[PDB]
DNA sequence: CGTCCCTGTTCGAGCGCCGA
DNA sequence: TGCATCGGCGCTCGAACAGGGACG
């Protein structure tokens, strides 16, 4: 019930970078911390080991460094790997707590969403129901907004929507978002609207179409 | 009644009478501890209600193992053992194995039950008798005397050795490598297995007691830090020397040369060609204490060399078995203590350094009984035998507090010294 | 050489209990201070402790659950295994086990983990996938790039494959993460493609739904009005 | 009538018989007294006739009571006891009303004829055979020997005191809630019960013990507070000794001085502070007993502030588990110091005093240990806990004290209470060879067949000193020598001797003294502002050594 | 090396106080 | 014409003891 707080959550840095993670404890937990590394993929190991022992197999470019309350996983120099999801775990009192988990990303110029919006499938219409499709793709950084509106009017029942991982080639990301509204209420309108609001432009790239 | 076996007889070394020692202050923690444990070996029939009659007394006090969070009845029996020592050592001595200062894990197990199944010499028992005090003094004292084999008499498990030996015949001869040695209420049990091997056969060999009587405490082993279980195993090998040093000044002052001069000329009482003339030169007239004085080459010579003849543990000591084994702690400041271990003076047979538990609380009486307790133990494992301690304390101050502290089963010898920091014969930076 | 697997009934009715068992070598659970550990990881959310097996059968468990939660083990055949009672869906996460193992006075971490088991809480029947295509409708196509999409909507369980003209295209590709509505799964992809193929070349979207055994194609044809 | 507990085996000690002391005659008055006595005891089981072949006898007289005018039958034991086996004595201490708890209902009781009510070993009997002789030469005397625990026999005491806890003993496991104080033969009963309860248990006792042979007489407090017991009055919620009254007589003899000081230390555990240091040391310097000694003002101020004291009416109270023990010490005048127990704040519980000296040369840090060690014991002793200390003394000193210090210390839980006289450490010997300062090489010796010998200095400033003495050895002289550099001296020094003797003494940071030398000595150095001493292995010819040496030992070396 | 000599420590004696 | 005995405490004094040295 110590609880641990990692409070830098995303974090973008670049390949010869040095980074480090913060993890500060509800209470002093002695040095008795440990650092755990998790893959986009998920596969999960154990780089530091009381507060800065490495464990082995670990690259020598990883160290701990901390005390009492405050402690810090730093990564000496930046290689592809390491840009991964970090955790640190108290062993000092069970019930064993982790932080929250620093996901570290990669620095990318900045890029627009490509806004994309469908109407809903013939096929799909077919048998009664509606969905408005809208990709908001490779954009840059993660931080995007949505807003459906119909004839103007905006919407946000039936929304829903879908973040991907920074890309591992393009290092941008992605958004589906789906509003669904009945076959009806879908042909009791005209207008629909897909805004996207990013910061890159001071105005929300807008696509939408009339049935 | 406990064992149809026929008492061997013992008797006080001639000329000498059983121990008449007075029953020490206990807390009222511990006095409760002690009432529980006497009422129901009371039961059992170990030990018997006595009263004035019986003109005898070893103190006795409880202590709450840390090992097992289980007390543990405690009777000072060194007046007892000093005043039977033809019997235990001469005539029944239980020989030392030079092995075991040699395995790489050595556990310690506290086998004193064994004991409390053999009846204890009808005669003898008069002397182990013992009080216990009351709070307040609301009561008199009540007095116990032993019928088995008391726990802490160097008798018992000299006695108890043939039944020992018997038990051990099974698991010996299946283990031909591992390594055991009684030592009053204690089995020493060492192995060259990894340690998590060892961590085995040691419950195994825990267990082959247990299908023979013989219950032995059970040990915690938390999993909360710190893991301080992982201590339980002693490692024979981390035990090394520590040689005196004599410094590296950069420039040398009349002060720098004079100490240099002291501890060099008492250390020439301990190894052969300490050489000090050339050195001394150096410092030939009434001369101011903080005057660098530049070092001769003639001296340099020696002061670089004589360096080299401390670098070898003294030559030509030999342990005599037969003789005492007397310790010598110093209060090195910083949580740091240094200790030797010799019969004759002078001619030490270890020097060392028991560097300081990170649960010393900046508490001095604290670190120096468990610096005691960790000699002595070293002393067991080594030769078998249990150092007298010339304990760097005043008598009255030790005596108000070493129960607090102590976590062994047994109890060395022990008197008080005031001594100041001479020379550090002893010491670095 | 130490190796450890979790496995499980990936999908569980509610209020149902389930049985993770961790399958490891390379250690044994008698060795003192081992102990296997599990751990938890809700989909999207963090890392969650469950309970700590340890070699001198001295557990532990995560207060939140000890009333629904069991550890134990079967030391000659190197497997724990992890019980849960009452099952509801805010238990739908990967769960790990992991060897851990106290060291030295100080020393105790979880040194190796096993890649995990999803364990799914629904009471949703197998259902394969309604397949939608995604063409642009009054913004007729422009000599640049076009974007076709395609809409796998309420199936379950997962996974489900999507890929575009059988493997052919991959570039602009994105198949975002399925999300739940009505206890049904439902995801998208996207193709990015020359103006100057589509629609002069098709292209079919390639859903598979192992589950059901199911795989169907839709050819993304432009809406005509 | 008598106990019929098993008897305690008596023996006499190893290779002794029994007493076989003559008896000097008596007046036919004095025969008739006792002939009355011995018969009623006879009568009532104590005593009963004896043999010829019974060979002991110790003496037995008759004395009166001048108030009551009736003769009462003493026994001289003082042969029995010499020849009676040692005991092991199980009255460990006696019990203090601080330790005490409030108890709901309380009852004390005393046990009439305590020893008379106890056998003897039936195989021990012979040897308490005593003669109360014939009203003349005609008929031997008529002879008679003890069946039960005789007044002023050597085990009476011991053996009674197991005999009362062997009775007690199944009272108490089937009453575990009714706390019995057993003092010899009296019984401080108490319990949380209600008067009723309580009372219907008082009565369940005092069967117990009749069926035991104890008697437990009107003379028993029920529902009597103040409750008279060990010397103290006990009421609900406070405790007080019974009034002490001091003998304010005209002249003093040094046996006087004991009965005084005696008295005030029975004070010391309830009246704060007392102080004693003062008139005690009166009794200093070999005097006989009945010898008068001039009352010094010294000591007159003592008695003066003490008295004043005892004027003042004081109590303590009862402890309560909960609040745990707090212990505060006072300095006093130089070798005193005085501390008070409470829970409470100004509640005390008990209030003592500490005054030895160990050893020739010592300091208030020493002293404030030495204290406090006493005050835990003390403390285990009645309460079985060590208690939270609140010293004037603030934890910078002590840190530097303890850490510096060679030999190993410790204090248990305490925080620094600001009210002087604080003590501290009065001076401070350099780590290092200060530079703007001589150096003197002192150094000194003796002649242990003539008792005189020279002792001085030898500056590395070619300066000298080298004054002479008579009645002194190596040890007085080294000891010499270090005091003159000290005043031949700046502010600021570095003295070097050949003796640990001396060095040990000072290093100790030594405030106090038996001997002037070093009192005068520890004036020298709470006086600089920079002392340094640095050791050599005298007769080496380390620097400036050998200089002092021959200049020392002119009449005496090489 | 075997004595002696000089301290400083400890502990019991001999008084007193207090208890039963 | 004992006022004992046993226990705890205080105060002092004076054995007995245990190093460091010093003479022979
Ligand atoms: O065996 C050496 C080390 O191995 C692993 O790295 C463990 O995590 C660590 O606790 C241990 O001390
Ligand atoms: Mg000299």
């Amino acid at each position: 019930d110590i609880q641990m707080t990692q409070t830098t959550s995303s974090l973008s840095a670049s390949l010869g970078d040095r980074v480090t993670i913060s993890c500060s404890a509800s209470q002093d937990i002695s040095s008795y911390l440990n650092w755990y590394q998790q893959k986009p993929e998920g596969t999960v190991k154990l780089l530091i080991y009381y507060t800065s022992s490495l464990h082995s197999g670990v690259p020598s470019r990883f160290s701990g460094s901390g005390s009492g309350t405050d402690y810090s996983l730093t990564i000496s120099n930046l290689e592809p790997e390491d840009i991964a999801t970090y955790y640190c775990q108290q062993y000092s009192k069970f019930p064993w707590t982790f932080g929250g988990g620093t996901k570290l990303e990669i620095k990318r110029a900045d890029a627009a969403p490509t806004v994309s919006i469908f109407p809903p499938s013939s096929e799909q219409l077919t048998s009664g129901g509606a969905s408005v499709v809208c990709f908001l793709n490779n954009f840059y950084p993660k931080d995007i907004n949505v807003k459906w509106k119909i004839d103007g009017s905006e919407r946000q029942n039936g929304v829903l929507n879908s973040w991907t991982d920074q890309d591992s080639k393009d290092s941008t990301y992605s958004m589906s978002s789906t509003l669904t509204l009945t076959k009806d209420e879908y042909e009791r309108h005209n207008s629909y609207t897909c805004e996207a609001t990013h910061k890159t432009s001071t105005s929300p790239i807008v696509k939408s179409f009339n049935r | 009644p406990i064992s149809p076996i026929e008492t061997v007889p013992v008797k006080l070394k001639p000329g000498m009478d059983g121990p008449k020692v007075k029953q020490w202050p206990l807390t009222e923690e511990k006095i409760k501890a002690l009432v529980e444990i006497c009422t129901e070996m009371e039961k059992e029939g170990k030990i018997s209600k006595i009263g004035p009659e019986n003109p005898y007394n070893t103190p006795v006090f409880a202590i709450k193992k840390k090992d097992s969070t289980k007390w543990r009845k405690l009777v000072d029996f060194r007046e007892l053992n000093k005043r039977t020592q033809d019997f235990w050592e001469v005539q029944l001595g239980i020989p030392h194995p030079a092995g075991l200062k040699k395995k790489k894990s050595v556990t310690v197990l506290d086998v004193g039950d064994a004991y409390f199944s053999v009846p204890l010499d009808e005669d003898f028992r008069k002397y182990t008798a013992f009080t216990i005090p009351s709070i307040n003094n609301e009561t008199p004292g009540i007095r116990y005397q032993y019928n088995v084999l008391p726990q802490g008499w160097k008798g018992s498990p000299a006695i108890f050795q043939s039944s020992m030996t018997k038990i051990l015949e099974p698991f010996k001869k299946q283990n031909p490598d591992i390594v055991i040695y009684q030592y009053m209420d204690d089995l020493y049990v060492g192995s060259d297995l990894e340690i998590g091997q060892h961590r085995t056969k040691i419950e195994e060999l825990r267990q082959h007691l247990l299908r023979w009587g013989l219950t032995t405490p059970d040990k915690k082993h938390q999993k909360e830090p710190p893991f301080l279980w992982m201590g339980y195993e002693l490692h024979p090998d981390k035990w090394t020397v520590q040689p005196i040093v004599l410094p590296e000044k950069d420039s040398w002052t009349v002060n720098d040369i004079q100490k240099l001069v002291g501890k060099l000329n008492w250390a020439s009482q301990i190894y052969p060609g300490i050489k000090v003339r050339q050195l001394s030169k150096l410092l030939r007239g009434t001369k101011a204490l903080t005057e660098v004085i530049p070092l001769t080459e003639e001296a340099e010579l020696e002061l670089a060399e004589n360096r080299e003849i401390l670098k070898e543990p003294v030559h030509g000591v030999y342990y005599d078995p037969s003789k005492d084994l007397i310790a010598e702690i110093q209060k090195q400041g910083q949580g740091q203590w240094t200790y030797q271990i010799y019969q004759e003076p002078f001619k030490n047979l270890k020097t060392g350094k028991y560097a300081r538990m990170r649960g010393a609380h900046t508490n001095d009486v604290k670190q120096l009984t468990e610096a005691v307790q960790k000699i002595t133990t070293e002393s067991i494992v080594i030769w078998g035998k249990t150092p007298k301690f010339k304990l760097p304390i005043q008598k009255e101050t030790w005596e108000t507090w070493w129960t607090e502290y102590w976590q062994a089963t047994w109890i060395p010898e022990w008197e008080f010294v005031n001594t100041p920091p001479l020379v550090k014969l002893w010491y670095q930076l | 050489q130490i190796t450890l697997k979790e496995s499980g009934p990936g999908i569980v009715q509610p209020s149902q209990p389930f049985r993770l068992t961790c399958t490891f070598s390379g250690f044994s659970l008698s060795t003192s201070g081992i102990g296997v550990t599990w751990i938890r990881q809700p989909s999207g959310k963090g890392l969650e402790w469950l309970a700590t097996i340890w070699w001198d059968d001295d557990n532990r468990y995560n207060p939140s659950l000890k009333s629904r939660l069991t550890v134990s083990k079967d030391t000659s055949n190197n497997q724990a295994f992890l019980n849960m009672m009452t099952v509801e869906t805010a238990d739908t996460a990967i769960y790990y086990c992991a060897q851990s193992a106290i060291t030295s006075v100080t020393d105790s971490a979880m040194d190796h983990w096993g890649q995990g088991t999803s364990v799914t809480v629904s009471s949703a029947k197998t259902t394969p996938p309604s397949v939608y295509p995604l063409a642009p409708g009054s913004a007729a196509q422009t000599n640049s790039m076009v974007t076709l999409g395609c809409l796998v909507k309420g199936y379950f369980p997962e996974p489900v494959t999507v890929t575009w003209n059988s493997g052919s295209l991959s570039s602009g590709v994105h198949t975002f993460p399925a999300v739940l509505q009505s206890d049904l799964y439902t995801l998208s992809s996207s193709v990015t493609v020359p103006s100057s193929t589509w629609p002069s070349e098709t292209v079919t979207c390639n859903v598979a739904h192992p589950a059901s055994s199911t795989k169907v194609d839709k050819k993304i044809v432009p809406a005509d009005c | 009538p008598i106990s019929p507990i098993e008897t305690v085996p008596v023996k006499l000690k190893p290779g002794m018989d029994g007493p076989k002391v003559k008896q000097w005659p008596l007046t036919e008055e004095k025969i008739k007294a006792l002939v009355e006595i011995c018969t009623e005891m006879e009568k009532e089981g104590k005593i009963s006739k004896i043999g010829p072949e019974n060979p002991y006898n110790t003496p037995v007289f008759a004395i009166k009571k001048k108030d009551s005018t009736k003769w009462r039958k003493l026994v001289d034991f003082r042969e029995l006891n010499k020849r009676t086996q040692d005991f092991w004595e199980v009255q460990l201490g006696i019990p203090h009303p601080a330790g005490l708890k409030k108890k709901k209902s309380v009852t004390v009781l005393d046990v009439g004829d305590a020893y008379f009510s106890v056998p003897l070993d039936e195989d021990f009997r012979k040897y308490t055979a005593f003669t109360i002789p014939s009203i003349n030469n005609e008929t031997p005397g008529i002879r008679y020997q003890y069946n039960v625990l005789p007044q002023g026999w050597k085990g009476s005491p011991a053996i009674f005191q197991s005999s009362m806890t062997k009775i007690l003993e199944p009272f108490k496991k089937q009453n575990p809630d009714i706390v019995i104080y057993q003092y010899m033969d009296d019984l401080y009963v108490g319990s949380d019960l209600e008067i009723g309860q309580h009372r219907t248990k008082i009565e369940e006792l005092r069967q117990h013990l009749l069926r035991w042979g104890l008697t437990t007489p009107d003379k028993k407090h029920q529902k009597e507070p103040p409750f008279l017991w060990m010397g103290y009055e006990l009421h609900p919620d406070k405790w007080t000794v019974q009034p002490i009254v001091l003998p304010e007589k005209d002249s003093w003899t040094v046996n006087d001085i004991c009965k005084l000081v005696g008295k005030l230390n029975w004070a010391s555990q309830i009246y704060p502070g007392i102080k004693v240091r003062q008139l005690s040391k009166l009794l200093r310097g070999t005097k006989a007993l009945t010898e008068v000694i001039p009352l010094t003002e010294e000591a007159e101020l003592e008695l003066a502030e003490n008295r004043e004291i005892l004027k003042e009416p004081v109590h303590g109270v009862y402890y309560d588990p909960s609040k745990d023990l707090i212990a505060e010490i006072q300095k006093q005048g130089q070798g005193q110091w005085t501390y008070q127990i409470y829970q409470e704040p100004f509640k005390n519980l008990k209030t003592g005093k500490y005054a030895r000296m160990r050893g020739a040369h010592t300091n208030d840090v020493k002293q404030l240990t030495e204290a406090v060690q006493k005050i835990t014991t003390e403390s285990i002793v009645i309460w079985g806990k060590t208690p939270k200390f609140k010293l004037p003394i603030q934890k910078e000193t002590w840190e530097t004290w303890w850490t510096e210090y060679w030999q190993a210390t410790w204090i248990p839980e305490w925080e620094f209470v600001n009210t002087p006289p604080l003590v501290k450490l009065w001076y401070q010997l350099e780590k290092e060879p200060i530079v703007g300062a001589e150096t003197f090489y002192v150094d000194g010796a003796a002649n242990r067949e003539t008792k005189l010998g020279k002792a001085g200095y030898v500056t590395n400033k070619g300066r000298q000193k080298v004054v002479p003495l008579t009645n002194t050895t190596n040890q007085k002289t080294e000891l010499q020598a270090i005091y003159l550099a000290l005043q031949d001296s700046g502010l600021e020094v570095n003295i070097v001797t050949d003796s640990q003797y001396a060095l040990g003494i000072i290093q100790a940071q030594p405030d106090k003294s038996e001997s002037e030398l070093v009192n005068q000595i520890i004036e020298q150095l709470i006086k600089k502002e920079k002392v340094y001493l640095a050791w050599v292995p005298a007769h080496k010819g380390i620097g400036g050594n050998e200089q002092v040496d021959k200049l020392v030992s002119a009449g005496i070396r090489k």
